[PDB]
């Protein structure tokens, strides 16, 4: 059968500036099979406020799927997403970069 | 301005885990409209835009009970399935099915589709004229003559050329403000310096819709999108697109290569200059 | 969801052309049928159309019209034989219910030359 | 608005 | 296609009675009607596969099993007058195809009667008219049967019992005034005193004038 790892991406929803709202978002795409776990962190601990969308897949069968939670940026602060899927050996770990 | 509707549909077996996961999504370009989950609560049709929620009694209520004919459906094959394979009881497998139709222009119909994969793969896919079928393999086969003889082909064609035209162009209209916009992307560029001789350059789409969208790195005429990194298109989370792509340009070149951004919100072809 | 059907005892001359008129409610009905009844009988199938526009098959006409809700059967060169009660029924998927009016009566009346 | 006629494979 | 047995039953309130039907066209969804008069085919209950089971339209007083996926029987606890009617089965195929096309099957006719005293079988008399009076309840088959070979070229009976029931049969006076052919109007007679189901007839031979 076929077996694909997840492609992730960790950006906001807006230009981050510091004290303002924004979204923070964590885009994995193209893993197959369907069955993957994440998690969006700050400075190392779980983010419970986190809302993920309707499964769905590309035209090449692999799924995708968004998480997100409201959040202001700091200085400070430190923002990562956690994946884990049957592809990856160990929890994949992706560091959010303002610049992305 | 074409447009398209499609319906996704995916089945999980769990091993020595009770019934399968069930899910279906539907979509009106980019944007979704309905979903159906068996770990929700409701364990009805639910809808996911504002436009599709006065539709109804009926509407919903007919929705539901044809989601869960799918769901049975697709629950009895995913055992049959593992019948025609000889798999174990201990693993656990994918269905996914996609049906759906395009429009043209004129809002009348062009393409049609119905396709259905197992594990990853394609299994079985009714072809472009509505009336004939692809098998995968000597298994899928038997899917097919067995369609062949319930005449399911007769039934899609119907539906994919009509009702689901039909349909869409009913939404296309309900959700006039939010579908049949179009929102040019916000575009931008930005340069990281690794030192003293080595560049990155970063063409930036943002806040566009729909999602369909070509970004070209391009030196005067040079090919060096063959070179450059490009990101999948994802999304903002309130509607709208990203998406961006760069190369590693050794300092001094980078003022002669300029960016090509490709979107329906923009009349002519954009071409940024640094 | 409701079938409303054309009328009461439609009649018409051997040879004559014999219309009938189906409405129903459910917009979201995906296929459409026409029995036939033979009094003292069970209904019989005699069409089923499942695109909208019109289906010519045999002396049996059907039409139906999606954006009005609206289904057709236009018997052509009647015979006193097609004298029974037709049937109108409309469904929306393979778990529905079927739904059918409440059936319009036809008689084929012979031309007798004399009396 | 969804197919109304799935069959078994 | 769909069988359904018995086709015609008269019951007294209270007898329970059980109404077979059958489908041998691999279909998963089968369903009982009852069309009286007034308001054309009812829903009773339905069934889209085995062991699944619902109530339709009027479920009141009839119950309903699914064993296998052939058979769909409906069935009476306790009969009452008012399950006086036309009862039919019919099928469609469900998940099992593409063709949306609902089959009826057959039909049996049903009677109830709360203090039995009725059923009485009728009296045939031929005139060519025919006569079948006085029967009860309108469980009647008649045809018309001339040198022991039934015809059906000039035959044309009443479409429903008057119960009373008429019929014609017209034939030119060449074969009737031939002294050597006899017709015989039969009427099968469906019962239970002993109005057991009968064949009750009616006879003339071609006279010479
Ligand atoms: C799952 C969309 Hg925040
Ligand atoms: C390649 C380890 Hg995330």
């Amino acid at each position: 059968m076929i077996q694909r790892t997840p492609k992730i991406q960790v950006y906001s929803r807006h230009p981050a500036e510091n004290g303002k709202s924004n979204f923070l978002n964590c885009y994995v795409s193209g893993f197959h099979p369907s069955d993957i776990e994440v998690d969006l962190l700050k400075n190392g601990e779980r983010i419970e406020k986190v809302e993920h969308s309707d499964l769905s897949f590309s035209k090449d069968w692999s799924f995708y799927l968004l998480y997100c939670t409201e959040f202001t940026p700091t200085e400070k602060d430190e923002y990562a997403c956690r994946v884990n899927h049957v592809t990856l050996s160990q929890p994949c770990i992706v560091k959010w970069d303002r610049d992305m | 301005g074409s447009h398209s509707m499609r319906y996704f549909f995916t089945s999980v077996s769990r091993p020595g885990r009770g019934e399968p996961r069930f899910i279906a999504v539907g979509y009106v370009d980019d944007t979704q409209f309905v979903r159906f989950d068996s770990d929700a609560a409701s364990q009805r049709m639910e809808p996911r835009a504002p436009w599709i929620e006065q539709e109804g009694p009926e509407y919903w209520d007919g929705e539901t009970r044809k989601v869960k004919a799918h769901s049975q459906t697709h629950r009895v094959d995913l055992g049959t399935l593992r019948g025609y394979y000889n798999q174990s009881e201990a693993g656990s497998h994918t269905v996914q099915r996609m049906y759906g139709c395009d429009v043209g222009s004129d809002w009348r119909f062009l393409r049609g589709y119905h396709q259905y994969a197992y594990d990853g793969k394609d299994y079985i896919a009714l072809k472009e004229d509505l009336r004939s079928w692809t098998a995968a393999d000597m298994a899928a086969q038997t899917t097919k003559h067995k369609w062949e003889a319930a005449h399911v082909a007769e039934q899609l064609r119907a539906y994919l050329e009509g009702t689901c035209v039909e349909w869409l162009r009913r939404y296309l209209e309900n959700g006039k403000e939010t579908l049949q916009r179009t929102d040019a992307p916000k575009t931008h560029m930005t340069h990281h310096a690794v030192s003293d001789h080595e560049a990155t350059l970063r063409c930036w789409a943002l806040s566009f819709y729909p999602a369909e969208i070509t970004l070209t790195w391009q030196r005067d005429g040079e090919d060096q999108t063959q070179d450059t990194e490009l990101v999948e298109t994802r999304p903002a989370g309130d509607g709208t697109f990203q998406k961006w792509a760069a190369v590693v340009v050794p300092s001094g070149q980078e003022q002669r290569y300029t960016c090509h951004v490709q979107h329906e919100g923009l009349p002519k072809p954009l071409t940024l200059r640094w | 969801k409701e079938v409303e059907q054309n009328s009461g005892p439609l009649s018409v001359p051997e040879g004559a052309i014999a219309s009938l008129n189906c409405t129903y409610s459910d917009r979201g009905s995906q296929s459409f049928f026409w029995y036939r009844q033979y009094s003292g009988k069970s209904p019989e199938l005699i069409m089923s159309i499942y695109s909208n526009g019109d289906k010519e098959d045999g002396r049996f006409t059907a039409q139906l019209n999606k954006a009005s809700q609206y289904v057709s059967l236009l018997i052509r060169d009647s015979q006193p034989s097609d004298s029974a009660t037709y049937l109108c029924a409309v469904t929306t998927d393979s778990w529905g219910k079927l739904q059918f009016g409440a059936g319009t009566q036809v008689v084929v009346t012979p031309d007798i030359q004399n009396p | 608005l969804l197919f109304g006629y799935p069959v078994y494979v | 296609g769909v069988t359904q047995t018995p086709k015609f039953q008269v019951l007294k309130t209270g007898q329970s009675m059980t109404l077979q039907c059958a489908q041998d066209m691999n279909h998963e969804y089968m369903s009982w009607y009852r069309q009286d008069p007034g308001m054309g085919l009812r829903l009773i209950h339905y069934s889209v596969g085995a062991g699944i089971t619902d109530q339709g339209e009027v479920p009141n007083g009839y119950n309903v099993s699914r064993s296998t996926t052939e058979d769909f029987p409906l069935r009476l606890l306790s009969a009452a007058p008012s399950q006086t009617s036309v009862y039919f089965c019919a099928s469609r195929p469900g998940l099992a195809g593409g063709r949306p096309e609902q089959y009826f099957g057959p039909g049996t006719r049903l009677t109830v009667t709360e203090d039995l005293k009725n059923v009485f079988p009728p009296e045939v008399a031929v005139f060519l008219v025919c006569l079948a009076t006085g029967f009860y309840p309108d469980h009647v088959e008649l045809s018309w049967w001339v040198n022991g070979k039934e015809v059906h070229s000039g035959v044309s009976t009443d479409p429903q019992p008057l119960y009373a029931l008429s019929s014609r049969l017209r034939v030119s006076a060449t074969f009737w005034q031939n002294p050597r052919n006899h017709f015989r109007c039969q009427v099968q007679f469906y019962g239970l005193a002993k109005p057991v189901t009968q064949i009750v007839s009616a006879e003339a031979w071609g006279r010479a004038d």
